[PDB]
């Protein structure tokens, strides 16, 4: 099938009410691998960051997989888009396609 | 037509082009409801933007958008500008061209996402970042020379020669009449009154303003300042307090001339200008003395001229006589740089388009221009 | 032939022709059918607002255009958009 990135879950499409918070997250299988977050295929989200965007990272040692986080809140009608993560290792590069919806 | 606004540290002005006099002028500040409160009736208004801010400024903790010519939040920024187009401009992005101004050697951040913004929360056909020493030299209309420009953010010296630039020789000082403002705020302490709030840090600075002048020479002053007459005037708060001040007002300009007061290591601003001098070659030294422009909000004080050429003078070489040039109104001539600028035919094919940014990406704006 | 009725209007009062020597000022005077509204000016060639060598005056729902760089190459036609309402006048030039 498709290669093989260091995604075991790739992010999932979101539905989020207004003036709500929608969590998207993302895992990386096993120093510690990059992830960055997209709007559209060449906007950065991590230069977006500020009251509406915020980024977080976690690690669980049990299963040696990084877990991902993009949080939005007070969603409005100007973050409705196509987003894409991407995430890259020490040997390998790869991404996903995701889709952000705020209504209202 | 065109719009110009000036951004960076303290206050934001906003106008048209073909005007030497801008339509908007408040402070670039955002006040929340430092207490909460529990009353009935009101529209609770958790954020005020401009000079709402000021009458409100007590109760509302203030926070600046920009620190040292850097944005900290880029959301504050868009409520300002947003509050400059539509409510005292009353126009449209969209019918004109919008020109900002920023000082040399600072952050790729600060251009590119600024740049970003314009192209993406305000929708506009194009956008140009200009350089301040640039503007003030057609100001003043001259092709060839070397510019000091002083004023809201950071102190910097930009030479050019018949339109030909010298990266190397461009020099940045960390002086800048917020700065004095600090020194000022520092400085009342010894005497027994203590500022530590943003609201009344402006009070301060409106005292330095008008009450503050240039002395002839520092130490003399200073010296006769241990009997002092006429060297203390009483100032009038919104508060209804009387402040008196005496050598401590004269003191503060002083700062950028000795810096050591402040605590750093790099020589004043007449010491940074020769360094700039120094760096360039010596047969363009000649007409680089004879050129100096001095713009900005600390530039402001009356003498600061006669004290800079003396000081220039007897440090420099006595090759060449020693001509600087400062009008009044220099607060605003970096924003009256900016109004005409924009004005030229010939600037409007220059600007950098949405088109281009969204094709090639931000990292095209020190290509486009130097 | 023509169509029976024109599209909603947003001009109250529509900008009428009117003559001027070269270097003597012009005034155009055009009234919106809604406040609020920002009005553009443009001249056979390019837009027209408030810049140097322009005079742009508002006031509540009346908008007047004061030209002092008008001349010779000024002959042409004038047109003034308010809102979703466009309407154009002519501008004559004595020698």
């Amino acid at each position: 099938d498709d290669p093989i990135g260091l995604f075991v879950m790739r992010p999932q499409d979101g539905e989020v009410t207004v003036g709500g918070s929608i969590t998207f997250s993302a895992r990386v299988a096993g120093k510690p691998p990059v992830v960055k977050w997209f709007k559209g295929k060449w906007v950065d989200l991590s230069s977006k960051v500020g009251q509406h965007l915020q980024l977080h990272d976690s690690y669980d040692r049990a299963s040696k997989v990084y877990l991902f986080e993009l949080h939005i809140t007070d969603a409005q009608p100007a973050f409705t888009g196509s987003y894409r993560c991407e995430v890259s290792t020490k040997d390998k590069f790869d991404c996903s396609n995701f889709n952000l919806t705020v209504h209202e | 037509a065109a719009l110009v606004i000036d951004n960076g540290s303290g206050m934001c002005k906003a106008g048209f082009a073909g005007d030497d006099a801008p339509r908007a002028v408040f402070p670039s500040i955002v006040g929340r409801p430092r207490h909460q409160g529990v009353m009935v009736g009101m529209g609770q208004k958790d954020s005020y933007v401009g000079d709402e801010a000021q009458s409100k400024r007590g109760i509302l903790t203030l926070k600046y958008p920009i620190e040292h010519g850097i944005v900290t939040n880029w959301d504050d920024m868009e409520k300002i500008w947003h509050h400059t187009f539509y409510n005292e401009l009353r126009v449209a992005p969209e019918e004109h061209p919008v020109l900002l101004t920023e000082a040399p050697l600072n952050p790729k951040a600060n251009r590119e996402k600024m740049t970003q913004i314009m192209f993406e929360t305000f929708n506009t056909p194009a956008m140009y970042v200009a350089i301040q020493a640039v503007l003030s030299l057609y100001a003043s209309g001259r092709t060839t020379g070397i510019v000091m420009d002083s004023g809201d953010g950071v102190t910097h010296t930009v030479p050019i020669y018949e339109g030909y630039a010298l990266p190397h020789a461009i020099l940045r000082l960390d002086l800048a009449g917020r700065d004095l403002t600090d020194y000022l705020m520092k400085i009342l302490t010894e005497r027994g009154y203590s500022f530590t709030t943003t609201a009344e840090r402006e009070i301060v600075r409106d005292i330095k303003e008008k009450l503050c002048y240039v002395a002839l020479d520092f130490e003399q002053e200073m010296a006769t300042a241990a009997s002092s007459s006429s060297l203390e005037k009483s100032y009038e708060l919104p508060d209804g307090q009387v402040i008196t001040i005496g050598n401590e007002r004269f003191r503060c300009p002083e700062a950028l001339f000795q810096p050591s007061f402040l605590g750093m290591e790099s020589c004043g601003i007449h010491e940074t200008t020769f360094n700039s001098i120094m760096k360039c070659d010596v047969d363009i030294r000649k007409d680089l003395y004879a050129n100096t422009v001095l713009s900005g909000g600390t530039t402001m004080y009356p003498g600061i001229a006669d004290r800079m050429q003396k000081e220039i003078t007897a440090l420099a070489p006595s090759t060449m006589k020693i001509k600087i040039i400062a009008p009044p109104e220099r607060k605003y001539s970096v924003w009256i740089g900016g109004s005409i600028l924009a004005s030229l035919s010939t600037f409007q094919q220059m600007w950098i388009s949405k088109q281009e940014y969204d094709e090639s990406g931000p990292s095209i704006v020190h290509r486009k221009c130097f | 032939p023509e169509p029976g009725k024109k599209p909603v209007s947003a001009f109250s009062k529509k900008p009428r022709s009117v003559e001027v020597a070269a270097g003597s000022p012009a005034v155009f005077e055009a009234e919106t059918e809604r406040a609020g509204v920002k009005v553009r000016w443009q001249r056979g060639g390019s837009d027209i607002s408030a810049s140097n060598k322009y005079g742009l005056a508002t006031e509540g729902t009346r908008h007047t255009l004061t030209v002092r760089e008008v001349g010779p190459a000024d002959q042409g036609s004038y047109a003034v958009i308010a809102g979703s309402s466009k309407v154009k006048f002519d501008l004559k030039v004595i020698e």
